[PDB]
């Protein structure tokens, strides 16, 4: 998407790939991860992502 | 009528501490009002004006 | 020493003093400055989270982040101002002297 | 028995008298007909009127048809009050309306003026809502004709 | 050195510490006009986009009424306080009191509101931000020397 | 080592940056729910044909 | 108008390169493939288209 | 003696049982109005009477909202303050066991548990307690339960209990209902090992305590049946609020 | 405020103090702390959850349902790989509640979410029971006859009453379900669309 002279159209979709997503890791134990949790599927839940 | 009385003392020998009802005794001052005078109805404002 | 005057009777180049608080109730002398730019001792400001006597400061979350192009532009201060514009979030970079 | 007075614990005493002579007894004006709290399946004390759910569906009725959507909650102590404020809080909870309902004053004892000053001062919705006593919302209306 | 140079440098430091949310709480102690004008033009002069809630102004000794809820709209992280020494550490007291001195409440005085490094009084929090030129590394001998 | 090290060692709360998810990191520090799908891919050379 | 703009501080940052006296300046500029883009009112660059 | 030299004095009056509770409303009545009393202390722990109402008198004394100050019942009834208005007391009532419990969970650091109350009055105020202590750790009971005393065969409820992964059993009953669910857990395997009894002082007097499984745990207050330092306690908390208020 | 409180131990229809509270600090004696079973110790009394609880919807490339060749038993079927199809003896409902009036029988489940499961009891040593939801909803927070409280529905709806102990499901993870229930990491990354002609 910014490519200069574009000739990238890459192998299909993440087809045969690792498919994962991305994460925050915090402390084994830590209370804000209930909190975040909620706070990104809030960010999520309303378009704003 | 109110509380707190206080007295700017003899300032003028060994006393520099500021007279703390200052600012009190300005505000009864600035929530002087008058409907009687000579010259009229006199009040001050947030100026402390007529 | 420049100490010369204003029109108003103030020093051109004056000291000025910025000092804190510590625990110790003390006024801490940190930074001074130059002939025009502010010169400050402590680049890392010191949080200070004991204010008081009851102060649990659980708030103060510190992050750190890797660099890529997609996620995390990072770019230096403005040469002008010395400003990272409002879009933006601070940054500190440890870059050491040599090998 | 239809009370003149503003007491509804004339009717508690009813109550207890419908614990001991075990006579259905109406309650008809007044503070016998003014609701109380919690009924016993042993008494066979009756009033007549609406319970505080009902009248609050009529008044959430009302801000409906008028789309009164900002409001607030002022409350004191006085009885009926933990069920009135969690039955407005479930029907927030069950709004299709998106009621923009400010959070709820509370009064412990009567005002001092010092701290319910600023609990009233907070007030910035349109519908004030009140819950307590007589003499109690005369002081609170005084007040609020005072703070403007 | 001048209020207008001492504001200067204040803002250098907001500006070296990028906290763009901030207040600007005086009262009725002498030099403020231009204080205050010289923040807005400067707020005004900056394309940094600063972020200013709006100006307090205390009138008089406080009966912490209306001045309470002066103090209860700033919710902002840093406090500019330009007063006496005394009515600095009435304010600071209050703000102790009604809890608006926490870890976010920052709070940067010019030296006319501090005064003398001398003398340090109570109701202050570690971590109080002053700017002045009482310094006791370039003593009041050099001082007075170079003045001669 | 980086971010990781940081946050296991507790010189730091959280990453919030670009972070993969395996099996190393979950026994070590605990993710976040993830915000967006992102897997890994393959680029080349795909010239015109 | 820009400067109002909440995010695009980018534009400020790349335009403030080459600000321009005169329209015929930019003109010009593009007519010499000096320029790749240029910002302007609608019907006078329709004249000039 | 200590309280200053202020002009006050003071005067007793004390009322007796009667069988009628009419006629003891009428005596304790007669006795508020005619001698413009402040404060009132209801002390009948052993009354024959089952039902155990010190109702009337917090309800005359109401009427113009007098703080009655009881010593004796621990109902959620009374310690409501919808109905009985001002009925202050300085007993505490069995709700706050529950954070005892809550505080057993902070002993034995069991999170899982099941509750099991017969009655409903006082069984939401401790469903409510409970699940404020849960809400402290942002946590749930695995099963709750509240439902009509009298009957017997409760003992599917405690099988589907049995079914559960946990083993916490915390039980809220009286003395009879405490019993029947003793001898249901008696035949139905519910004493043997694994099983958590953690229960108040209601299970463990007449035959809740014949019944009771040998190895319960409970709970029992201090000074509760010490009564004439209860008075001394509550008189003397009455006449410093009395010069507080002079 | 802050009442000492005392725990008792009931000994063979004697009562023993092995206990006290303090108005926040709890002090155990020197006593012993004799339980009805074995040890003095504490019995951890929460169960490995040996067996299982699965409710699941019909899911078309999730849960395949299908009624049993002659009385409870599952045809072993291969797929174009010579995959033999490995199915559950899943208890389901027919049809709706206005549709069938009372018919609750085991069929066979197969499918994509049965191939996970039967991976995850191939992880780890547990057992487990595949059922199906009564109704043919996800679950929504929807309201009740009284109460002035809505309450949860299907597949959440029997969860939560206790009668299931995993759904296995496309699970739509949103911020409401999350207030409530924990969840698991996401198996499948999946969007939105509109189905046209
Ligand atoms: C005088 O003012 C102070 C506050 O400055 C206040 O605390 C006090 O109540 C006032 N007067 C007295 C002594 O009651
Ligand atoms: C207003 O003007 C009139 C006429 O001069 C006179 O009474 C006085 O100067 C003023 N004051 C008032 C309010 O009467
Ligand atoms: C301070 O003065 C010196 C000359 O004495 C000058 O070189 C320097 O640039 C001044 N400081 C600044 C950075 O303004
Ligand atoms: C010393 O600094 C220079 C850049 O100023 C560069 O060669 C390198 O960063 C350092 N030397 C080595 C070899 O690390
Ligand atoms: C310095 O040089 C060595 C050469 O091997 C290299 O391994 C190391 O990473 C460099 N970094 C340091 C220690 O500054
Ligand atoms: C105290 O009260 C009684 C009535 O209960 C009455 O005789 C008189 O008011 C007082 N008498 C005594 C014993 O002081
Ligand atoms: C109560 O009811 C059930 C119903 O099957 C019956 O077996 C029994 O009489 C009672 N409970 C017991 C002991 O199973
Ligand atoms: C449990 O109770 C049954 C009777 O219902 C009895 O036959 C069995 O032996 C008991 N089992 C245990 C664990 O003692
Ligand atoms: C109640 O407690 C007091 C505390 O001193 C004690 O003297 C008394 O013996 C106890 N019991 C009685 C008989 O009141
Ligand atoms: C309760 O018990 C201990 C020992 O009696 C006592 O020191 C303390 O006041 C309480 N617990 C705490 C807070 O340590
Ligand atoms: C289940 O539903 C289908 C719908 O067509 C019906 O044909 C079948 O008879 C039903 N099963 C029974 C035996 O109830
Ligand atoms: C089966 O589960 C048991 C626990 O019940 C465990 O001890 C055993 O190792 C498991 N066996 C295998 C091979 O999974
Ligand atoms: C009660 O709940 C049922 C559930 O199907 C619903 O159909 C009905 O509309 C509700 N309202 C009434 C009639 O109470």
């Amino acid at each position: 998407g910014r490519d200069e002279g574009c000739k990238l159209v890459t192998i299909g979709s993440g087809y045969i790939f690792a498919t994962t997503g991305y994460g925050i890791a915090l402390q084994k134990g830590s209370p804000w991860k209930r909190q975040i949790d909620l706070a990104l599927l809030q960010f999520v839940g309303d378009g704003e992502m | 009528e109110k509380e707190n009385i206080t007295d700017p003392p003899r300032g003028c020998v060994g006393n520099t501490n500021i007279w703390k009802t200052g600012p009190l005794f300005k505000r009864v001052l600035m929530s002087s009002k008058y409907a009687d005078g000579v010259t009229g109805r006199v009040e001050f404002n947030e100026d402390g004006d007529r | 020493k420049d100490l010369s005057f204003t029109e108003e009777g103030y020093q051109v180049h004056p000291r000025l003093v910025v000092i804190v608080l510590n625990k110790d109730r003390e006024w801490e002398k940190v930074g001074k400055w130059e002939n025009q730019t502010l010169s400050l001792r402590h680049a890392v400001w010191p949080r200070y989270k004991s204010f008081s006597d009851c102060e649990p400061d659980d708030n103060h979350l510190s992050i750190v982040t890797l660099e890529e192009a997609p996620f995390v532009i990072v770019e230096d201060i403005d040469p002008l101002t010395e400003t990272c514009v409002r879009n933006t979030v601070p940054c500190r970079k440890f870059v050491k002297i040599n090998n | 028995f239809g009370d003149d007075t503003d007491q509804e614990a004339v009717a508690q005493m009813l109550d207890f008298i419908s614990s001991q002579t075990f006579i259905p007894i109406l309650g008809i004006h007044g503070g016998a007909s003014m609701i109380m709290a919690d009924k016993d399946p042993t008494s066979t004390f009756f009033q007549f009127g609406a319970s505080i759910q009902q009248q609050a569906t009529v008044m959430l009725k009302i801000m409906q048809d008028y789309d009164w959507h900002v409001f607030s909650l002022v409350t004191t102590i006085f009885p009926g009050y933990r069920d009135f404020i969690s039955f407005i809080k479930t029907t927030v909870d069950n709004s299709f309306v998106g009621w923009d309902m400010q959070n709820v004053i509370t009064l412990d004892t009567s005002f001092e003026d010092a701290k319910t000053q600023v609990q009233l001062k907070k007030i910035h919705s349109s519908v004030i809502l009140l819950y307590c006593s007589k003499d109690e919302a005369v002081l609170i209306l005084s007040e609020a004709r005072s703070l403007g | 050195a001048s209020i207008q140079q001492q504001a200067t440098v204040m803002l250098k430091i907001m500006q070296d510490y990028d906290w763009h949310v901030f207040s600007l709480v005086t009262t009725i102690f002498p030099g403020y006009r231009d204080f205050i004008s010289f923040i807005k033009t400067t707020v005004d002069n900056s394309f940094v986009g600063w972020d200013m809630q709006n100006v307090i102004t205390l009138d008089t000794s406080f009966e912490d009424a209306k001045t309470q809820v002066q103090l209860k709209k700033i919710h902002s992280s840093v406090i500019l306080l330009y007063c006496s020494k005394d009515e600095a550490v009435l304010i600071l007291s209050e703000a102790r009191s009604l809890g608006l001195t926490g870890y976010d409440f920052f709070w940067i005085v010019p030296s006319l509101v501090s005064g003398n490094t001398e003398l340090i009084p109570k109701e202050f929090p570690s971590g109080l931000i002053s700017v002045s030129y009482d310094d006791w590394d370039y003593s009041l001998e050099a001082r007075v020397r170079d003045g001669l | 080592n980086g971010m990781i090290g940081e946050v296991v060692y507790q010189r730091a709360v959280m990453a919030v940056g670009s972070l993969t998810i395996n099996e190393e990191r979950s026994e070590v520090v605990d993710f976040s729910v993830p915000f967006v799908e992102t897997g890994i891919s393959v680029m080349v050379s795909r010239s015109n044909g | 108008y820009f400067r109002r703009q909440v995010e695009l501080s980018t534009m400020y940052r790349h335009m403030e390169k080459h600000n321009y006296e005169s329209a015929a300046e930019a003109i010009q500029a593009v007519r010499d493939n000096k320029l790749h883009a240029f910002i302007w009112d609608s019907a006078v660059l329709e004249f000039e288209a | 003696k200590r309280h200053g030299s202020w002009k006050i004095q003071l005067n007793a009056t004390s009322v007796t049982h009667k069988p009628n509770a009419i006629q003891m409303a009428l005596s304790v009545c007669e006795d508020l109005i005619s001698s413009q009393v402040y404060a009132i202390l209801v002390s009948h722990p052993p009354t024959p009477n089952d039902h155990f109402t010190p109702t009337p008198v917090s309800y005359t004394a109401g009427f113009y909202r007098i703080p009655v100050l009881g010593l004796t019942t621990r109902m959620s009834i009374y310690s409501d303050k919808s109905i009985h208005l001002s009925f202050l007391r300085t007993v505490p009532p069995y709700s706050h066991q529950s954070s005892v419990w809550f505080e057993m969970m902070r002993v034995y650091n069991w999170n899982h548990i099941i509750l099991l109350v017969s009655d409903d009055h006082e069984g939401r105020a401790a469903q409510k307690r409970l699940e404020t202590l849960l809400e402290e750790r942002e946590s749930k009971a695995e099963k709750v339960l509240q439902f009509d005393p009298g009957t017997k065969n409760v003992t599917a409820l405690l099988m589907e209990a049995r079914e559960l992964e946990a083993r916490v059993i915390i039980l809220s009953a009286s003395e009879d209902d405490a019993a029947t669910v003793y001898r249901a857990a008696a035949m139905l395997n519910m004493t043997g090992s694994g099983y958590v009894w953690l229960v108040g002082e209601r299970e463990i007097s007449g035959n809740a305590l014949r019944y009771a499984p040998d190895g319960i745990i409970g709970l029992q207050l201090i000074n509760g049946k010490n009564e004439s330092a209860h008075i001394s306690d509550a008189v003397g908390v009455v006449a410093q609020a009395v010069h507080e208020l002079l | 405020k802050f009442a000492n409180y005392s725990i008792m131990n009931l000994q063979n229809r004697k009562l023993v103090q092995v206990g006290i509270y303090n108005g926040t600090h709890v002090i155990p004696n020197d006593r012993k702390i004799i339980w009805p079973g074995g040890e003095t110790e504490k019995p951890r009394g929460y169960q490995m959850s040996t067996r299982l609880k699965i409710v699941t919807i019909h899911q078309e490339p999730f849960v395949y349902v299908k009624p049993t060749m002659s009385d409870g038993t599952c045809k072993e079927e291969f797929t174009v790989n010579g995959d033999p199809v490995k199915k559950v003896i899943c208890t389901g409902p027919n049809d709706t509640s206005p549709g069938s009036p009372r018919h609750t029988v085991p069929q066979c489940c197969y499918g994509f979410c049965i191939d996970l499961l039967i991976k995850l009891a191939r992880t780890m040593n547990f057992t487990y029971e595949v059922h199906l939801v009564a109704d043919g909803k996800f679950g929504t927070q929807e309201r009740v006859n009284n109460s002035n409280k809505k309450e949860w529905n299907g597949m959440m709806g029997e969860l939560l009453s206790g009668q299931a102990d995993m759904i296995v499901a496309p699970l739509t993870i949103n911020n409401e379900r999350a207030q409530y229930i924990e969840f698991s990491k996401p198996f499948k990354y999946q969007g939105l669309t509109i189905l046209v002609k």
